[PDB]
């Protein structure tokens, strides 16, 4: 309970109502003579309500009047000429109203009666906002009130007589007013953050006393006067609380970090200091001597107006009102109460529940250790391919990629189906076309698509993917030539079976010895062998060999199937090239090395650039003139540099992709003889095909000689490889770039004739 | 007038300074995720502000230079009002020369220069 | 009742909405009347506004590009530029993390650009780093020329300008004219284009006007801008004497203290930071700041009880977080308060509001776990703080060290490169990693962990053990 705000006579005080500053109100407007406090709330729709709490209950409400026009605010003083008791103002937008709250008893505590009788009421040729009241001058036993219009305007009533009005000058908002009387003064907060005093007999003859700029403007102002040792101006300030002496200057001043609603110093304790106290928006109440922290306790409500007395038998009460209604008498909890976790004995733990479903999870746990369709059809005719998707089950967030290769291109890449009702199909279509010279590493394609499957644990459902594959016709790439005679690499596929008529495999491409001119320009050459039952593929490049001599594999294959032949190989007697292949590595990996010296000449001009540009910099900053021409014409140079190597980086990135492309077949070609050549089966392809053919492009941290070397020492070392000391030296895996493709040729070269020594590949 | 153009160029100039540190650690991340065409947009933008606060440079200092003539002329006439004078006058004239210069109550100071 | 008194009476409140709205209604209806134009124009920029005091962001440029400091070498105590290691975390190779986060803390700054791109986007500020640190009125339109003569017009449009829309070239020029309009007499406007400049970066032309204003009407605003200027121009002792003249002039003022108790431990002296927080405390007694920073420093000097009691402090005062709630779990099993730690980790979990929130707090439970003897519920609570944050350097460090204490050698190994890899100035999966490299052979991977170990915690003793076990090997 310590640090909170513990409750008294408490009460919600409407339905959707709204009050503010002003409304609240606390003094003795029964005229009861004894000494207690009624709680006076207006609204800010007419219900004036007063309360006298005895702890809720319902003799609390002494009246609950409701007059037509909103209450902007109520005091309670002596404004009534001859009388000198206490009345009730009430301050409407347009109307100021003083009233006299008369009780009646009855003979029982439930049977007496309260009234307000209307004892004057002063029309407003003006929209007030708030107002004051006090001894203006130094009359006695009066307490004659200025309203403050909404338009800057101090209109003054003495009681029951319009006394005057006088334009505040230079305002253009309404701030706080409150009234000195140690110095008979008016204290505003002006717009232009300037608390402002002016004299009340040069008001009442019309100029300003002081002036003072506070760095902001104030919520309220509350000129305190229950000590009269020091009178002190407080202004609680949008930002800064501040208490000001009597001459204009500040006594001292606090820097809120918080964001004040309301304040009030009442009595104080010490000597010449003055107990105040502050609420938050953070519903909080803050008890300061001067400055200093002595308290702070949680509200529950975030206070519109605060004010302390004396209620039913007990002092210092303090009654906060909101402007939702939550009107509260309280006082300060201070019990420290224990930290200790309850010792409660009915509550205890439900095992049996609670151990099925631990038995659950931990059968999940311990199991853990031990549904759409894609298929994708290509049009026989830039080829048409339609994907179709059908599902079982209600599945969301589905999402369709097409990815082909690098020259090849899309029309449409990505299609999203947020949600597809079950057992339902969709059917995209997209065309695919060459864009580019060299020709693709692979004809291949394929389309992946990801959805979620919602579940019981997760509503967003697991994320599952799975992928098709589809093969682009020849004809995309490729078109018939002049067959050529004598090209530079050749490679002989031969087979056991009848050489079989060209004119057979390829339909389109019309001849038993055929020409391929690829869109691009390079040309292939098939040349069926009429003696022997072999075929032979010729190309003054060995990566163009690739596209043509897997074609007349595979159509060779479906050819035989067709028939209804079962026997058929592609043996490739001879030796496996890795003369034609080495070449395009060391090409690939001059590109690599030549980039690298690039990307460091680059790094060397933009750090020069970037020091020309300081000086130049610390040259802008002085205010003084300084030459310096060598300066900028050393900086145009050092930028023309920067774009010269800028381009020459971009054109040899676009060359080493295009070298990466053709080594991609390149490399295709060599696993294809391997395999022919050492009869592998279709997982000892697949693992060549994995150590081999690493990724899709080089970047500036992972390229292909590094992967392809270090996949290639693990297979040596742990599958064809027996001594240690060669395991330990010259097998050695590291992913940084090279100094020199000596060890991955050196790597293939030993794992081609381990292979042909009987070798087998394995994985573990 | 000089005054107040020297503080609008100094801000403006403050501003492009601002912009092109920024423009420089942008192309440093640029070149380094070998990244060419963002990397020359961010140069070409470099350029371009460099032309732009060179401009800005020129017409400071020429302000500038002109704000140091008219000081040294004010101070100079300042010196020959009290020249004129042999004696404790001539401290006494400057002194006032300087307050009625710090006030800016320019009448006071040429009323100080020519009887006073 | 009516719109205009009802839109203030809103504005007062902080509403900042119905007055904005009551506002747009009453100028389309009437269209002369400028107090309901201001009157939205300070409602539009009190819904953002932030203080300028605490709004000091550094950038990428400023952390590098920008030098302003006069030294090159200072003397060590006279620049910004405890437990060890080996009990408080840290965010950087120094400055161990501490308890509260300003939005202008550093705890370090990066060496090149290079070593600031390549580094993770908050550690060196307390939100993503940067590069560079239908409307209501058009700036372009309105001519300064006329609003700066009239002054109540003239502040709230000047704060509109500078704090909502944000654009200080505008606000420069409308405070040059304003400042001439006044005749230079009134602090305000000296302090607000010393803000102006202080936001281009010219910070002696901003000291000039925060020393002009001091001048003028002595304000806590304005130490505390003209201290955060002589801490840009990275002179802290003559913002430390700065401060105590402010606390002459104002005797007891929490944020000057508070002001003095950062610089000290920004400098590193907990000394003198933990006693002028403490005057602090003697002070307000509520101040988060103080209580969390003598709190951390309480449980990490072998004081669980007292961090515990500040803790439960500001537990007390109504503040409900996911970081308040894993501390006083924090501090409640480590004094022995076995009845209170759990709950206090559950209302963590409830409470926290991001995905390193729940890391953190799964790790803690990680802990309290390896406490309680069981290695099981450890590991999935390390697991869990990975799934939460993949990259979370400690859970990776601790999960390595229960998978090798299980056997697992190569999860191990492969756990704590990438812990290394994630977090290079934290020095314990450096040491591990050349410890169980050391304890398989493979000293070169040994001694290349062993260094980075020691460039990150130079004083660790084992380190400094390892490192001459392999150099003997060496030679």
């Amino acid at each position: 309970s310590l640090f909170k705000a513990r409750d008294w006579w408490s009460t919600v005080l409407g339905d959707k109502e709204e009050f503010d500053q002003g409304c609240l109100c606390l003094a003795d407007v029964d005229n009861t003579g004894n000494g207690q406090d009624k709680i006076i709330v207006g609204s800010f729709m007419g219900y004036l309500r007063i309360f006298n709490p005895h702890p809720a209950q319902a003799e609390d409400l002494l009246l609950e009047v409701h007059l037509r026009d909103p209450i902007l605010q109520v005091e309670v003083g002596k404004f009534v000429s001859g009388t000198e008791m206490l009345h009730l103002a009430v301050l409407h937008s347009r109307k100021l109203c003083v009233y006299s709250v008369s009780g009646t008893l009855g003979n029982v505590e439930h049977g007496n009666q309260y009234q307000i009788k209307l004892m004057y009421e002063h029309n407003l040729q003006r929209t007030a906002c708030n107002m004051t009241y006090g001894s203006f001058g130094g009359v006695k036993g009066r307490d004659l009130i200025c309203i403050q219009s909404v338009d800057g305007m101090l209109m003054v009533f003495e009681q029951e007589s319009y006394a005057f009005g006088r334009f505040l000058p230079g305002s253009l908002l309404p701030g706080p007013l409150a009234y000195s009387s140690r110095t008979d003064s008016f204290i505003t907060v002006s717009s232009c953050h300037q608390v402002e005093s002016y004299k009340y007999q040069v008001l009442a003859f019309a100029v300003v006393d002081w002036t003072l700029n506070i760095g902001e403007q104030a919520i309220d102002i509350c000129i305190v006067s229950f000590i009269q040792s020091a009178s002190s101006v407080f202004v609680l300030g949008e930002r800064n609380f501040f208490c000001l002496k009597d001459n204009g200057q500040i006594q001292f001043m606090k820097k809120l970090d918080y964001s004040p609603s309301c304040f009030l110093p009442y009595c104080s304790v010490s000597e010449g200091t003055i107990n105040t106290l502050i609420g938050n928006h953070n519903n909080m109440l803050h008890i300061y001597q001067d400055v200093t922290l002595k308290w702070a306790t949680q509200l529950p409500h975030v206070p519109v107006a605060v004010r302390v007395g004396c209620l039913h038998d007990l002092k210092g009460v303090i009654v906060t009102l909101s402007d939702d209604g939550h009107l509260q008498c309280s006082y300060l909890g201070t019990d420290p109460s224990l930290f200790q976790a309850p010792k409660v004995e009915s509550r205890e733990l439900n095992y049996d529940e609670l151990d099925m479903e631990l038995k659950e999870l931990q059968k999940v746990i311990k199991n853990v250790n031990k549904d759409l369709k894609v298929s994708a059809m290509v049009s026989p005719n830039s080829v048409t391919v339609k994907v179709t998707l059908k599902n079982r089950v209600a599945l969301q967030k589905i999402k369709l990629s097409i990815y082909v290769q690098p020259p090849l291109v899309l029309t449409g890449d990505q299609f999203t189906f947020e949600f597809m009702a079950p057992e339902m199909t969709r059917t995209v279509g997209f065309s695919v076309y060459l864009k580019g010279s060299y020709s693709p590493p692979e004809l291949e394609g394929n389309a992946v698509v990801s959805y979620s499957r919602p579940t019981e644990r997760n509503p967003d459902g697991i994320p599952r993917v799975s992928q098709c594959k589809f093969r682009l016709p020849l004809k995309l790439v490729c078109l018939p030539g002049q067959p050529s005679k004598t090209a530079s690499h050749k490679l002989t596929i031969d087979t056991n079976k009848s050489p079989v008529s060209l004119l057979s495999l390829f339909p389109g491409f019309a001849v038993n010895v055929m020409g391929f001119r690829f869109l691009g320009g390079s040309q292939v050459t098939l040349l069926a062998s009429k003696t022997s039952q072999r075929y032979r593929i010729q190309s003054e490049q060995f990566e163009d060999l690739w596209l043509i001599t897997n074609e007349l594999i595979i159509r060779l294959q479906e050819y035989f199937e067709k028939q209804g032949i079962k026997d058929f190989t592609c043996s490739f007697s001879g030796s496996v090239p890795l003369e034609e292949y080495f070449e395009l590595i060391d090409h690939h990996f001059e590109l690599r090395i030549n980039g690298e010296k690039l990307e460091e000449l680059l790094s060397e001009r933009a750090v020069q650039f970037r020091a020309i540009q300081r000086r130049l910099l610390t040259r802008f900053k002085d205010k003084t003139p300084a030459p310096l021409q060598h300066l900028d014409t050393l900086l145009d140079g050092t930028y023309k540099q920067v774009i010269a190597l800028a381009d020459a980086v971009e054109e040899n990135q676009d060359n080493l992709f295009q070298s990466f492309t053709r080594l991609k077949s390149a490399t295709h070609l060599v696993i294809l003889l391997i395999g022919l050549w050492q009869k592998l089966s279709a997982d000892q392809i697949a693992i060549l095909e994995a150590a081999f053919l690493p990724l899709q492009q080089d970047t500036q941290e992972l390229g292909w000689e590094e992967t392809v070397d270090a996949a290639l020492s693990h297979l040596l070392k742990t599958c064809l490889s027996k001594s240690s000391k060669e395991q330990a030296l010259n097998l050695n895996s590291q992913l940084g770039i090279p100094k020199d493709t000596s060890q991955l040729k050196k790597h293939i070269t030993l794992f081609c004739d381990r292979l042909a020594k009987g070798g087998r590949l394995c994985l573990s | 007038e000089y005054h107040s153009v020297h503080q609008k160029l100094s801000a403006d100039m403050a501003d492009n300074s601002n912009l092109i540190r920024s423009l420089l650690v942008q192309a440093e991340d640029a070149r380094l995720m070998r990244d060419m065409k963002t990397m020359k947009n961010r140069y070409k933008e470099l350029y371009d502000l460099n032309k732009d606060l060179l401009n800005g440079y020129k017409i400071r200092c020429n302000n500038h230079t002109e704000l140091l003539g008219s000081l040294k002329a004010v101070n100079q006439a300042i010196q020959r009002a009290g020249h004129l004078r042999v004696g404790k006058p001539k401290n006494q004239v400057i002194t006032a020369c300087r307050d009625a210069i710090r006030s800016n109550n320019i009448n006071m100071l040429f009323r100080i220069m020519r009887v006073g | 009742m009516e719109p205009l008194l009802l839109a203030w009476s809103y504005f007062r409140r902080r509403r900042f909405q119905l007055c904005a709205d009551l506002c747009t209604q009453m100028l389309e209806k009437s269209p002369c009347d400028q107090a309901a134009w201001i009157l939205k124009a300070r409602a539009l920029t009190e819904m953002v506004y932030v203080d300028e005091i605490d709004v000091d962001e550094e950038g990428i440029a400023e952390m590098i590009l920008d030098e302003n400091a006069i030294a090159q070498v200072p003397r060590p105590g006279t620049s910004l530029k405890g437990p060890s290691p080996a009990v408080r975390p840290v965010t950087q190779a120094g400055r161990p993390i501490t308890g509260f986060l300003r939005p202008s803390t550093q705890s370090g700054r990066p060496g090149t650009i290079e070593q600031a791109i390549k580094t993770p986007r908050t550690a060196y500020t307390a939100r993503p780093i940067a590069s560079s640190s239908g409307p209501f009125i058009n700036l372009s339109r309105l001519n300064l020329a006329k609003y700066a003569q009239k002054p109540k017009l003239a502040k709230a449009l000047f704060e509109y300008i500078f704090h909502h829309e944000n654009d200080v070239k505008t606000a420069l020029d409308l405070a040059a004219l304003s400042t001439e309009h006044s005749q230079y007499k009134d602090w305000w406007w000296k302090v607000q284009i010393g803000k102006c400049y202080y936001r281009l970066g010219l910070y002696r032309e901003a000291e000039k006007q925060f020393k002009s204003a001091l001048k003028q009407q002595e304000m806590v605003d304005t130490f505390l801008y003209l201290a955060k200027v002589y801490i840009s121009l990275d002179q802290p002792l003559t913002a430390l004497n700065l401060f105590k003249q402010g606390l002459d002039k104002f005797p007891g003022e929490v944020t000057l203290l508070c002001g003095i108790a950062r610089i000290y431990e920004e400098m590193n002296n907990i000394s003198s930071a933990t006693e002028y927080y403490k005057e602090v405390l003697k002070q307000d007694n509520t101040h988060v700041e103080a209580i969390a920073c003598i709190g951390s420093n309480h449980f990490y000097t072998d004081q669980p009880e007292v961090a515990l009691r500040f803790y439960r402090r500001l537990l007390q005062m109504g503040v409900y977080n996911c970081q308040l709630f894993n501390n006083l779990g924090l501090c409640c099993f480590y004094a022995q308060q076995y009845d209170m730690t759990l709950t206090s980790f559950e209302r963590a979990l409830s409470l926290a509001e991001n995905e390193e929130e729940v890391a953190d707090v799964w790790y803690n439970l990680g802990h309290v776990a390896v406490g309680t003897g069981d290695t099981n519920l450890a590991h999935q609570c390390f697991r869990l703080a990975l799934v939460s944050n993949n990259q979370h350097a400690e859970a990776y460090n601790n999960l390595a060290v229960l998978e090798m204490r299980r056997g697992h050698v190569e999860q191990a190994k492969a756990l704590l490169q990438t812990a290394s890899s994630l977090a290079p100035h934290m020095y314990e999966p450096h040491f591990n990693f050349a410890t169980i490299s050391d304890k398989i052979g493979d000293l070169q991977r040994s001694y290349a962990a062993a260094k980075k170990s020691e460039a990150a915690f130079p004083d660790h003793v084992d380190t400094q053990h390892l490192i001459k076990q392999l150099e003997q090997h060496f030679a």
